[PDB]
């Protein structure tokens, strides 16, 4: 989430994520190139991430299932 | 941490529900007693004085509780109401037992049994009323008595419970004589007890009320004093501040 | 019923520096920032005429640097 | 006037304080070494005596080393001393530690022995076996197989004196003794904190026998909570280093550590364990042969009347702490020349008491109950 | 005062002593040669091009300089991605620089081996099992692990009450290691500059997989950002960027391949649920209070060394200690030492044990082990 | 496990909530006793006069029965409940059963209504830790002490309240064959071991005796103020 | 534990019943109790651990008579105990006078064990025992089967011991007894055995004041309470 620490700040990691949003954004309009991302915990990620269509691919991974857990095993 | 139930006790043996009930009785009007040889007094501070206010009600603090008993109650209204019937009932269950009046301890002991066991109970909360007994019985003559929250009693020659208690009973300590209060004495120092004690000035009739236990003609005879009789021991003790005057 | 329209006229109508100065606006995170808005105060006051302060937006503080030991 | 001999005394011990180059070798090395000199840590080593030497500006050319006294002290974050211009290692590394931890060690003490001190003697025999005896005595503790007890904290309500303890080991212990109070690790910078901890017990090594006393640790480490809110103290990583030096690997050599606390359930269960405390000293408030000992201390050095009576101040009232004590001294001394008497009578004993002890009001109604 | 005027005159005397006190061949030729040597600042080349190299190099901080090779040098020498020195003045590359040896990395290997056979660790059998087939079996003899087609876990996480024995037990492992051991220093991998930690974590692991076989014990992970809250805040930002830049090395996209990990926590619910995950750390070597047969050996093999009669009843002294861990029980065993040495005898008998028992324990403010209640007998 | 709830144990294995309750014990003032030949005594301390107020209501030593009387330490109000149950125990005993109430089987009828308390919430363990000193029929002497966690005990000679471990100490050295062997030496011994907990107050002690062949008396202030005399002239002849 | 301790009402996520096993644990804080079976009869040995001089020996009552042919050792809450041997004392009672017979060291160990069980049945007396009993019980007797030793735990678990141990210690004696017990063991030879034992695991010395013994055999009655004979005994040993 963007941090809302005044003056000094991580500002360096804010600017990388806005950098993957500017290439994200109104770009990469060729599906030539795509980009999957993974993350333990969904609720750090910004909604700016997500955007409308910056990452509107979802893949929500389900804990194990009894007979998944079967075939897993 | 260990509060809430009457029943937890602190890893110091404290009953800190019990303690907070003993404590809230401060916030209540001033009530305080004299033994008196030949009587004795209960005086308490009207509180919440209104001009609307009718006032009707003979007494508001000062309740008997039989022929020759009374008690005034300082605490919650309603506990108050609740335990002043029961020491009205448990005089006269003892009385239709025995045909005889009941002795004043014992009548403190049963309301303080009654008290202890809502400490020892889960369910209820412990009673935040505190009250003191004025009396006569044969077997150990005038007596005065105080009963607590927690449920505990005891006989004193003078004590006081609402408000400023600490005041009164430094106030009392010095002034009180052993065997020489005589009842007229002992009013007069209510009425100084009672002055220091109030932040009211000039201690008006209407802010205090007094009255005397006196066993006449072999009858006990609990009598309030009315305002009239209250306003002339007031005017005797400015009286007496005039006189202090300059000599202090 | 009308005090702040008063206190925004009495800064329309002063001669002084009224910088109204809402106790939270330009003020950044901060433990007790009392002390920074009255400086302020003070030496806009000497600079011109004697300032005056308007307490209203009382969140200056609840800062992200807040919070008591426990 | 016997001052003036003390003072004196004070003056040329200041003054002797105060008064605390070869023909052609030193003056060439003068020359070779430029006349501003900075210093920086040595990145590698190379037999060439080229040498890649990193800096504030980060420049790690190789650079030549010609030491007369010697040059095989070179070692890997070694701080290096370099000329401004050429950059060439100039000589000998040099070898200070850090500013904050030189504060830290104490040469003087100005309390004397365990005499001052008076009614604590289990907790003094307590001390001296973990600090003073073993290096007094080795042979003892070798004999029995048993290794010192090399940890103890002290823990005790308001004013019972558990710094006066630690003042008296400063003033007899062979040991370095660095007093650290443990609210000075408050550094904002992330990191750093905890690295000041693993700097004073580096230096504590470096002296040999060390006692670190560290005051009120209450602030240093306590519970060791989750992050919560998610501040995130960072005191907790600083314990966590403390925790590691104290017993975390490796060894502890032969460092001591005294540390104090007023509260002592706070501290974190670790912290407080067997091999960080191997010996746990409790300072109760004095009872009543402690108390006549301090009074008697405190009111040693001062004009005392027969009519005082100092076993009715102990007895007469219960709960008073041995600074207690001493305040009641010091404000009878006062109470007497209010009345211009230097002679301190009985009765400025009694006011004294009295004024001390105001602030303390404890109880409630727990009297008629029980 | 005339005791204090002879301490006077001794500090006089040191004054007038003080005041009366008063009243190699490279410094020779080799300097004159070494004052005009030039210097040669290292750099990082990037790349290479065609016909003139024209290497590009970022100094360290600098800029990106075009700098042609050096007349003395031969250009198949200068390679791509190769740390190199450019000399300022001459604006060429002089001499290649060997790649940095990254010292604070190379010291937390420990080098040495600490002096502790699993001998001395006492009553945990289960637990030095479990850690020998992490630690030992799979590197020693893979051969039995391959029979069954069965992988090492590969991690282990050591977790139990404080002074039970984890850290001594990790030291056991690192004196028969016959591997690296690499003990992590927490605070170290905290550092001043943004990530300047999570860059050191990646070199941890690239010196890991330079060396074959290699064991990590990283004590107190809790000081190594062992949480995810990560909240708006984001105070431990830097901390959780390294944390996360463990958790990748360690396993995902090519994992630790010959690394095994060894972490040690008093506290295991404050650890991050990632690093808790297995696959990162397989095992979970919990440490308990030891039972009452291993309460003796802890107080046996501490006691050996102490010098005591030969009639004493360790069981006893055992049963006497409900739930002790190690460390108190030998806190238990130095004490009575010390009881011995205050009376001055030599050989120390059981009673003075059972008096050390009462003060290790009891007289401690455990409150249960003190007892003043009737209630139970 | 949790110290709030009388019925949850502890990992340990201990009622904390009961153990509590042993605190309001030490907290009251001291009381001792002891078994003698012919004249088992207890002794109280305390007397806290309060200036204004009366001490006929203070009673620490209250006689449950003829031949059995106790002294408790605790809580005042929990410990009037305990006694008057006592009391009508004893009188029911002797409805039951045409014999008066041995002191063994009023102490065992005091752990049971303390035991009671203990066993469920919504009650509190009574907060007194009573001695009960008497001559059962056949005239035989005993002290029996019975603890707020419903245990009850028998006891040569004991200590309760405030400072109680300090007089069983004194009493450990002090208690011999001979200290029993005279009505007075015995009254002596509970005056001895009450003086040294009771501070220099002397008139501080409301010791009373059980004739066990007659009925419990509170000793009179000047006898007690004799006896005091007679142990300071002891010290003085053994200095 | 981690929560669900709460009450014997809830059940561990692992399925293992807390405030049970709290309860085994109270029995630790007891002294340690030996009992030894063999045909010439049950053999009971407790450390009575006076705590001090002034107290008489007698109150502490660790070893108690249940019947003429049944002798009981506690090991845990005091309390707890009596209501127990209460129970046990009226059931051997009330077999006599309902069946006019003795009843046997199984079913009395039986009868108390049903009291035990009811830590929270919410049907049996409402308000009484919401909580395990702390206290372990070896019932040591001759029946018509023959000499039978049964120990009782507080989770209403009963079982027929040659030889068993409880309170503190009870672990080190039982390891002791396993080496120590024989099938062909006399009574006197066990009587020693449990001396022995004690001794060992016990820090004060074996007086005849720190140890009270007693013996159930088919000829004899109780005699549960040696006197004097705990002096001749130690002695010889
Ligand atoms: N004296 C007035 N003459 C004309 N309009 C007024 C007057 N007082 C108030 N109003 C009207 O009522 C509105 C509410 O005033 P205002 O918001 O200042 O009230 P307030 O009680 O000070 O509340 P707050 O402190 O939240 O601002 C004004 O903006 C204006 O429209
Ligand atoms: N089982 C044991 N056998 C031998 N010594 C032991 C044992 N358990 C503890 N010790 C003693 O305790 C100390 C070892 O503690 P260790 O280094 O294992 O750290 P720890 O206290 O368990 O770790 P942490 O502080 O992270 O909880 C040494 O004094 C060691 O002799």
């Amino acid at each position: 989430k963007r941090f809302d620490s005044e003056k000094a700040g991580d500002r360096e990691v804010q600017r990388t994520m806005l950098e993957l949003l500017n290439q994200l954004d109104g770009f990469q309009p060729n599906t030539q190139v795509k980009v999957i991302a993974a993350t333990n915990r969904v609720d750090i990620l910004d909604p700016a991430l997500l955007r409308s269509g910056r990452l509107d691919r979802k893949i929500e991974f389900p804990m194990p299932n009894e007979e998944a857990r079967a075939r897993i095993m | 941490r260990y509060d809430s139930r009457t029943t937890i006790f602190s890893p110091e043996g404290r009953l800190y529900q019990v303690e907070y009930a003993m404590e809230a009785i401060g916030h209540a009007g001033t009530c305080l007693g004299i033994l008196a040889n030949d009587g004795v007094l209960l005086a308490a501070e009207r509180r919440n004085i209104h001009k609307l206010l009718d006032e009707v009600f003979f007494s508001e603090k000062i309740y008997k509780l039989n022929e020759d008993m009374a008690c005034s109650v300082a605490g919650i209204t309603s506990d108050a109401n609740v335990l002043t019937n029961e020491l009205r009932l448990i005089a006269q269950r003892y009385l239709l037992q025995y045909q005889e009046p009941i002795p004043c301890e014992q009548l403190v002991t049963a309301l303080c049994d009654i008290k202890q066991a809502y400490t020892q109970f889960g369910g209820k909360r412990p009673f935040g009323v505190s009250l003191l007994y004025i009396g006569w019985d044969k077997h150990y003559g005038f007596q005065l008595y105080q009963s607590d929250p927690s449920g505990n009693y005891g006989g004193w020659k003078a004590t006081c419970i609402g408000n400023n208690s600490a005041a009164a009973v430094s106030m009392l300590k010095q002034d009180y004589k052993e065997g020489e209060m005589t009842l007229k004495s002992a009013l007069a120092l209510a009425i100084k007890v009672l002055n220091k004690t109030m932040d009211v000035s000039k201690l008006s009739a209407e802010k205090v009320e007094i009255a005397t236990l006196t066993r006449e003609n072999g009858k006990t005879v609990i009598r309030v004093l009315k305002q009239k009789e209250v306003e002339q021991l007031i005017k005797k003790h400015e009286e007496e501040e005039a006189k202090a005057e300059r000599e202090k | 019923c009308g005090k702040t329209m008063l206190a925004k006229a009495v800064a329309h109508h002063t001669t002084a520096a009224f910088i109204r100065v809402v106790g939270s606006e330009f003020v950044q995170k901060y433990l007790g920032e009392g002390p920074r808005m009255v400086r302020d105060v003070f030496r806009l006051a000497k600079e011109n005429a004697p300032a005056i302060i308007f307490i209203d937006e009382i969140d200056a503080i609840a800062t992200k640097r807040f919070d008591a030991q426990t | 006037l016997e001052r003036i001999k003390d003072y004196l005394l004070m003056e040329e011990e200041f003054i002797r304080n105060q008064e605390q180059k070869q023909e052609e070798e030193r003056s060439k090395v003068d020359d070779l070494r430029g006349t501003p000199m900075s210093v920086g840590t040595l990145e590698e080593i190379i037999d060439d005596n080229h040498a890649i030497v990193s800096t504030s500006v980060g420049s790690e050319h190789y650079v030549s080393i010609l030491s007369f006294v010697d040059k095989d002290l070179l070692e890997p974050g070694c701080s290096v001393l370099l000329n401004h211009k050429v950059h060439a290692v100039i000589g000998v590394l040099m070898d200070d530690t850090d500013p904050l931890v030189t504060v830290m060690k104490v040469e003087k003490a100005p309390q004397e022995t365990y005499a001052d001190i008076g009614g604590l003697d289990n907790q003094i025999q307590e001390i001296k076996e973990s600090v003073e005896l073993p290096l007094t005595h080795p042979e003892y503790y070798e004999e029995m197989g048993i290794k010192p007890p090399k940890g103890v904290i002290l823990y005790g309500p308001p004013g019972t004196g558990k710094t006066l303890l630690a003042k008296a080991v400063a003033n007899q212990t062979s040991a370095t003794f660095l007093r650290v109070v443990g609210s000075e690790l408050i550094q904002k910078y992330l990191g750093d904190g905890p690295k000041l901890v693993r700097e004073l017990f580096r230096v504590a090594e470096e002296h040999a026998p060390s006692i670190v006393f560290i005051d009120e640790i209450d602030a240093i480490g306590t519970k060791r909570y989750d992050s919560n809110s998610g501040g995130e103290r960072e005191i907790q990583r600083t314990m966590l280093e403390l925790l590691n030096q104290l017993d975390g690997f490796d060894s502890r050599g032969d460092v001591k550590v005294i540390m104090a606390t007023n509260r002592i359930e706070t501290l974190d269960p670790a912290l407080i364990r067997p091999g960080r405390i191997d010996r746990k000293i409790e300072f109760p408030l004095p009872d009543e042969k402690t108390k006549k000992r301090i009074f008697q201390i405190h009111t040693s050095r001062m004009t005392l009347a027969d009519d005082v009576t100092l076993d009715d101040l102990i007895m007469a009232k219960d709960d008073l702490s041995g600074a207690d004590i001493k305040a009641i001294c010091t404000e009878a001394g006062l109470m007497a020349l209010r009345e211009r008497r230097m002679k301190v009578t009985n009765e400025d004993f009694k006011k004294s008491k009295e004024n001390v002890l105001y602030k303390k009001q404890e109880g409630t109604p727990e009297g008629l109950y029980l | 005062d005339d005791i204090q005027q002879l301490l006077k005159k001794i500090n006089e005397l040191t004054g007038i002593k003080e005041s009366d006190t008063g009243l190699l061949a490279a410094d020779k030729q080799t300097l004159q040669s070494e004052q005009p040597l030039q210097v040669a600042r290292c750099t990082k080349i990037i790349n290479a091009d065609s016909e003139d190299p024209k290497y590009i190099i970022n100094v360290k901080q600098f800029a990106k300089f075009v700098v042609d090779l050096s007349d003395q040098v031969a250009p198949t020498d200068i390679e791509e991605g190769m740390r190199v020195g450019v000399d300022r003045n001459k604006y060429q590359i002089h001499i290649p620089l060997p790649p940095k040896i990254d010292p604070t990395v190379t010291m937390m290997q420990v080098e040495e081996k600490p002096d502790v056979t699993y001998s001395d660790v006492g009553g945990c059998k289960e637990q030095i099992e479990k850690l020998r087939e992490v630690v030992e079996t799979p590197l020693l003899h893979p051969e039995r692990f391959v029979n069954l087609g069965i992988e090492p876990p590969k991690g282990v996480l050591l977790f139990g009450p404080p002074g039970t024995g984890k850290t001594l037990c990790a030291r056991a492992v690192a004196n028969r290691t016959d591997a690296c051991f690499i003990r992590v220093i927490g605070s170290e991998l905290v550092q001043k500059y943004v990530g300047e930690g999570a860059r050191m974590v990646r070199e941890l692991f690239e010196m890991a997989r330079t060396k074959k076989a290699c064991l990590i014990f990283f004590d107190e992970i809790d000081a190594i950002g062992g949480a995810r809250f990560d909240d708006g805040a984001g105070g431990d930002n830097e901390v959780q960027r390294t944390m996360l830049e463990l958790i990748n090395q360690l396993d995902g996209f090519d994992p630790r391949g010959n690394i095994k990990v060894l972490m040690a926590t008093n506290r295991p619910d404050t650890l991050d649920p990632a690093l808790m995950r297995p696959g990162r750390l397989d095992r979970k070597i919990e440490f308990s209070l030891p039972d009452l047969e291993g309460r003796t050996h802890i107080f046996k093999i501490h006691a050996r060394s102490m010098s005591v009669e030969r009639d004493i009843r360790f069981e006893l002294l055992a049963r006497l200690c409900p739930n002790s861990t190690g460390a108190e029980i030998r806190s238990v065993c130095t004490e009575a030492g010390m009881f011995a040495i205050r009376a001055r005898r030599k050989i120390a008998t059981e009673k003075d044990f059972l008096e050390a028992v009462n003060k290790v324990i009891k007289s401690y403010a455990k409150f249960s082990a003190t007892p003043r209640y009737m209630t139970y007998n | 496990s949790y110290d709030r709830a009388i019925t949850v144990f502890s990992p340990d294995g201990h009622l904390f909530q009961v153990e509590y309750a042993q605190e309001a014990v030490k907290k009251g003032s001291t009381a001792v006793g002891v078994r003698g030949r012919d004249i088992v005594v207890l002794g109280v301390e305390k007397k806290s006069v309060a200036k204004l107020q009366d001490e006929r209501t203070v009673r620490k030593i209250c006689a449950l029965d003829d031949n059995v009387c106790m002294a408790f330490a605790g809580l005042t109000a929990d410990a009037r409940i305990v006694i008057n149950r006592a009391r009508v125990e004893c009188q029911s005993h002797r409805l039951t059963v045409e014999d008066p109430v041995t002191v063994e089987y009023i102490t065992r009828y005091i752990a049971s209504l303390k035991q009671r308390y203990t066993q469920s919430n919504g009650r509190r363990p009574f907060g007194i830790s009573a001695l009960i000193v008497g001559f059962d029929f056949d005239g035989t002497p005993r002290l029996y002490q019975t603890d707020p966690s419903g245990t009850y005990h028998a006891w040569k000679a004991n200590a309760i309240g405030r400072g109680a471990k300090s007089v069983r100490e004194f009493l450990e050295k002090n208690y011999t064959d001979e200290a029993i062997e005279t009505d007075d030496l015995t009254i002596k011994l509970v005056i001895k071991a009450l003086l040294e907990v009771v501070q220099s107050g002397g008139k501080n002690i409301e010791l009373a005796v059980m004739r066990r062949d007659q009925s419990l008396k509170i000793l009179n202030p000047e006898e007690i103020e004799k006896y005091v005399a007679e142990i300071e002239k002891e010290k003085e002849e053994n200095e | 534990r981690s929560e669900y301790d709460r009450g014997v009402n809830t059940f561990s996520p692992e399925g293992r019943l807390f405030q049970v096993e709290y309860a085994i644990e109270a029995i630790k804080l007891g002294s340690t109790a030996i009992g030894i079976q063999t045909s010439e009869g049950v053999c009971l040995a407790v450390e009575k651990r006076i705590t001090s001089p002034l107290m008489e020996p007698s109150s502490i009552e660790k070893i108690v008579e249940i019947d003429a042919h049944i002798g009981c050792a506690m090991s845990g809450l005091i309390a707890d105990a009596k209501t127990l041997i209460d129970k046990a004392r009226v059931e051997t009672q009330n077999h006599w006078f309902t069946y006019n017979e003795t009843m046997t060291v199984e079913s009395v160990t039986q009868a108390v064990s049903n009291l035990a069980l009811q830590f929270g049945e919410e049907d049996a007396d409402p308000g009484a025992m919401s909580r395990p009993f702390g206290v372990a019980l070896l019932f040591g007797g001759v029946d018509e089967k023959g000499p039978q030793l049964f120990h009782m735990d507080p989770s209403g678990t009963f079982v027929q011991c040659d030889a068993r141990a409880i309170g503190s210690a009870s672990e080190g004696a039982q390891s002791s007894l396993q080496e120590v017990y024989h099938k062909s063991m006399t009574l006197k030879e066990a009587i020693k055995s449990s001396l022995i034992i004690l001794k060992q695991v016990m820090e004060e010395k074996l007086n005849a004041t720190n140890i009270e013994l007693a013996t159930v055999q088919p000829g004899q009655n109780f005699h549960m309470f040696t006197k004097e004979e705990l002096e001749e005994v130690i002695k010889d040993i």
